[PDB]
RNA sequence: UCCGCCGGCACCUUAUGAGAAAUCAAAGUUUUUGGGUUCCGGGGGGAGUAUGGUCGCAAGGCUGAAACUUAAAGGAAUUGAC
């Protein structure tokens, strides 16, 4: 098999948290990056953090992944969320409820409200 | 004519649909339901539920630092509401899954000793309710019709299941404490927009 | 050193509490060992009831573990019992006395007859139940001793119990049942509603509300 | 110890139960103890129906189907895999599997 | 409680549930001791609360939420709150 | 209802009414006698105005009968 | 079927006390509950309770305070004397400063300290604390 | 079909209860010990044996020991090994 370890798996995620723009989709490319940004003891290691990584960059391009958290992709998010229509979706006016529900108001004395009206 | 607060809460609600429970009805919120309809659905009395708004609202202005108060839901729908209510009252919210010994385990990163919780619905939270019980922890819910009262305070009868009864009932909660502490004008009208707290689907 | 992490380890640390009694009048778990030794550390002793050998069957052979039963107590009306156990009877003992501080209780106290003097005995009949041990606890006069076998003796002088008397029903042998009975009496002193606790409640501010901005800044 | 509060069986508010005989080594049980499967399939197996299909003597013709009741005793619905032993949690799930 | 000359011999006075009136011991960690703030006439804040304690028995009971409410319908009524 | 929500010296005129006769706070008979001539509402007898059953009386549609 | 109504009187209260209850409605009512409730409301174990009459054997609902640890009867109703009084209170009640045990002497049903004071004896009823 | 009342065979969730635990809505309301009443047990064997009585056609039933012997037998649950 070719499973990775939790050293392969738990270094390359640390490198993508802290390095997301220096990492490209490349593997040769990517395995001289890690020289420059950790220091891996053995060859071997090093092409197979490399190689996890740059799968890893793949799954960031496509959307996002569970064990790794990017700072800039999050604040884009939180924008989308905070957008919300101009109109509400909560319409005041025009409240369909039913005979039990109308009675409900009437021990309240809100029997008068605008928008109640009967299905 | 013009509308007391109480009303237009109350119009707003009936909007939401959060006065419509669960076809069964549990024996400790009868208390809180009005009728059943030949449908089997359960009707909560908005009248009540407005007021025990009120009643968690003094409490929650009675905590001096807000940061003590942690309110939390499960379920997507609520995952929204609790971050924004956090937002404007300053309280601590933890949407997802929460993590057993965080009340208890001292010795992880997650641990916190809020004062004041606040939970969506006990029957989905009920790791936090039960944890909270170990703690000397006062707990705030919004139970619904077929909702368990144990270890729950202060049970607010509402429609806990839908996204926009959720939004509101932490908008308009949000609003009270707001509006009890001075920061806004009085009224049952507020700047922010409740379209805030509904769920926003991918 | 002691660095906190509850609450009310930085207000002990600080120093806003001072007394025992502050904490169990809202009952606030302790879960730090350093809380009690700074409150009633001077005055606190340990003594080691038994050391309990349990064996857990393995291929290769019987796993050997030591369970060491220590109470702790001033003397003075409080007491506490802790329970661990470990490979080595050292470790066992070290954390078993951590243990012992952690569940320290209050003990009431009262008078057989005339209150005369300091309280000597139960304020009342209290009942504790283990398993199958139950002991019982009655007041005695003045001078009477503790009429208790060994186990309940020593928990009872730790608890400041001068005089009483006790019964005991079901297997006593079993130590660790027959201390935990002696010590779920204990703390159903304070459980039973006497007339002279029927004035109404004065509440008072907790410990956490009382100092919300010393608790709110970081401690650094 | 008692293994199951309904005692192996399915009797309430009655004293004596008529047996059956198991559909497989005939050995005497309680008709509420004996486990029932109640099997329905067509008489002809489905590697077959389309050679009898087209040999069929009218243009219209549904094959019957064979009903058959089968009352197994304990040690027959076990070692026949009718049912299996489960852990103890599961023992109390009455509802029919998927 | 107290001596004959009238000192006291308690380590300290326990609270009593406000619903059930049973003692609250030291260990009784499922107790909740809940405070309910005051407001003046415009709805503010004033710094003024009413405390509640509920015992770990009527909490685990689920009673709690009948009992505050009934509690609170009483108690505003007599300090002016409503 | 829970048991603090209700009072037993005053219950809801409506609870008392679906109890049982015998479980009510006074025991209060669910019969009671009409005139068509007064005819009891579980009469045991052939009056045909009405045909004794195992409860009320069936009653004629015919005739009308007002209770009293 | 019913042998001692005060026992069901007293178990019931008894019952509804740990509950939490703050009613509690006992039937049948007789003469001598009603005697053994007003030593306890003398003594502030128990608020107001009211008779309901039905004609046949009336009922009681009594107001619950909390303050009530344990109420029971004592069965069968042995002869006490004044100077036995000692022994049953050492048997029967949590200690020698609260709790009082109901006798039924020629004089009227009372609780043991007010027996001594007159020093008249009889039979136990029951006992609460 | 919907709501409710009384009675019955049961089941499901739960502990504020009980228990050595399995488990029990009773096996709960028990050292804070007492509603009424019947039967019945006192370590394991010898032994439901011997003997006497009694019932039965018989098979046996009912009643029912001692000498002597023994430091365990047994209940529930745990980890292994099988
Ligand atoms: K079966
Ligand atoms: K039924
Ligand atoms: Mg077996
Ligand atoms: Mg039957
Ligand atoms: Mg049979
Ligand atoms: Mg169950
Ligand atoms: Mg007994
Ligand atoms: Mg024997
Ligand atoms: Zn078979």
């Amino acid at each position: 098999g070719r499973v990775r370890t939790k050293t392969v798996k738990k270094s390359s995620r640390q490198v993508i948290e802290r390095y997301y723009s220096k990492m490209t989709l490349d593997f040769h490319t990517n395995k001289k990056i890690l020289e420059e940004v950790a220091i891996i003891p053995s060859k071997r290691l090093r092409n197979k953090i490399a190689g996890f990584s740059t799968h890893l960059m793949k799954r960031i391009q496509k959307g996002p992944v569970r064990g790794i958290s990017l700072k800039l992709q999050e604040e884009e998010r939180e924008r989308r969320m905070d957008f919300v229509p101009e109109e509400s979706a909560i319409k005041t006016d025009l409240i369909e409820v039913d005979k039990e529900t109308l009675d409900m108001l009437s021990a309240l004395g809100m029997s008068d409200l605008p928008g109640v009206v009967k299905q | 004519r013009t509308l007391s607060t109480k009303e237009a809460d109350i119009q707003m609600m009936l909007a939401a649909e959060v006065h419509l429970g669960t076809k069964n009805c549990d024996f400790q919120m009868e208390r809180y339901a009005f009728k059943r309809r030949n449908d089997g659905i359960y009707i909560i009395n908005l009248g009540k539920t407005w007021e025990k708004l009120q009643m968690a609202a003094r409490v929650i202005v009675a905590i001096e630092n807000p940061q003590d108060i942690i309110v939390q839901s499960a379920r997507p729908y609520g995952q929204r509401a609790v971050l924004k209510f956090a937002q404007y009252t300053g309280a601590h919210a933890i949407a997802g899954r929460h993590t057993p010994g965080t009340f208890t385990n001292q010795l992880q990163t997650s641990y916190s000793e809020p004062r004041l919780l606040i939970l969506t619905d006990p029957r989905t939270d009920h790791q936090p309710i039960k944890e909270a019980a170990l703690g000397n922890i006062p707990t705030i819910a919004f139970c619904d019709t077929d909702s368990p009262m144990r270890y729950v305070d202060i049970g607010i009868p509402a429609n806990n299941k839908g996204k926009h009864s959720i939004g509101v009932l932490f908008w308009i909660l949000a609003r009270m404490v707001l509006q009890m502490r001075g920061a806004i004008n009085q009224g049952p009208k507020w700047d922010v927009m409740v379209d805030l707290f509904f769920y926003r689907e991918p | 050193k002691w660095v906190p992490v509850t609450k009310l380890g930085r207000l002990v640390k600080d120093g806003k509490i001072r007394s025992l009694e502050q904490i169990y009048l809202h009952s606030l778990p302790i879960k730090e060992f350093q809380i009690i030794d700074t409150l009633i550390g001077p005055s606190l002793k340990d003594e080691v009831m038994k050391i309990m050998p349990v064996q857990k069957q393995t291929r290769a052979g019987q796993r050997t573990r030591f369970k060491a039963f220590v109470v702790v107590g001033d003397g003075n009306g409080h007491v506490g019992l802790g329970v661990k156990c470990s490979k080595e009877v050292a470790t066992a003992i070290r954390g078993g006395i951590i243990l012992a501080k952690l569940s320290v209780i209050p003990v009431r106290r009262g008078y057989w007859g005339n209150k005369i003097g300091k309280p000597h005995t139960v304020p009342c009949k209290v009942t504790g139940k283990c398993g199958s041990v139950t002991v019982r606890m009655v007041p005695a006069p003045r001078g009477a001793g503790i009429v208790a076998a060994r186990v309940p003796k020593k928990v009872l002088q730790f608890a400041g119990i001068e005089d009483v008397f006790t019964s005991s029903r079901g297997s006593t042998k079993t130590l660790g049942n027959f201390v935990k009975a002696t010590f779920d009496c204990l703390m159903k002193t304070y459980g039973f509603l006497t007339p002279d606790f029927w004035k109404e409640t004065r509440f008072t501010k907790s410990p956490f509300q009382e100092y919300f901005d010393i608790l709110a800044k970081p401690a650094n | 110890t008692f293994k199951r509060r309904n005692g192996g069986r399915n009797k309430h508010g009655r004293g004596h139960v008529k047996f059956i005989r198991c559909s497989n080594c005939g050995k005497c049980c309680p008709k509420d103890k004996a486990i029932k499967r109640f099997l329905v399939r067509n008489i002809v197996e489905q590697a077959a129906v389309r050679d009898v299909q087209e040999a069929c003597a009218f243009e219209l013709y549904t094959l019957p189907k064979l009903y058959l009741k089968m009352q197994y005793c304990v040690s027959c619905a076990i070692h026949s895999k009718v049912v299996r032993v489960r852990s103890r949690t599961d023992r109390r799930v009455r509802e029919p599997p998927q | 409680m107290q001596n004959d000359e009238g000192q006291n011999m308690d380590l300290y006075i326990p609270r009593k549930c406000s619903a059930t009136n049973r003692l609250i011991t030291s260990k009784d960690h499922a107790s909740v001791q809940l405070n309910v703030g005051h407001l003046d006439e415009s709805g503010v804040y004033t710094g003024q609360f009413t405390t509640y304690a509920l015992c770990g028995f009527i909490r685990a009971q689920g009673d709690a939420d009948s009992a505050m409410d009934r509690l609170w319908q009483k108690k505003k009524a007599e300090v002016g709150q409503q | 209802v829970l048991p603090n929500d209700v009072d037993l010296l005053n219950p809801p005129a409506e609870h008392e009414k679906k109890k049982h006769k015998l479980k009510r706070l006074v025991q209060s008979p669910n019969s009671f006698f009409m005139d068509v001539t007064t005819v009891f509402s579980h009469s045991q007898t052939v009056v045909v105005l009405c045909q004794p059953t195992g409860g009320r009386a069936r009653l004629i549609e015919g005739c009308s009968f007002r209770r009293k | 079927v019913r042998v001692s109504v005060l026992n069901d009187a007293l178990k019931s209260m008894y019952n509804a006390e740990k509950a939490g209850k703050a009613q509690v409605e006992l039937r049948p009512s007789s003469k001598v509950i009603i005697k053994f409730l007003i030593v306890m409301q003398k003594h502030g174990y128990i608020g107001d309770f009211q008779y309901v009459d039905d004609h046949r054997v009336g009922k009681i609902v009594v107001e619950l305070n909390g303050r009530l640890n344990k109420c029971g009867v004592i069965s069968p109703r042995f002869d006490v004397g004044v100077a036995t009084i000692e022994g049953w209170t050492a048997r029967l009640l949590p200690s020698r400063q609260f709790g009082y045990i109901v006798l039924t002497t020629s004089a009227g049903i009372m609780d043991h300290e007010e027996a001594r004071r007159k020093n008249v004896g009889g039979k136990v009823l029951g006992f609460f604390y």
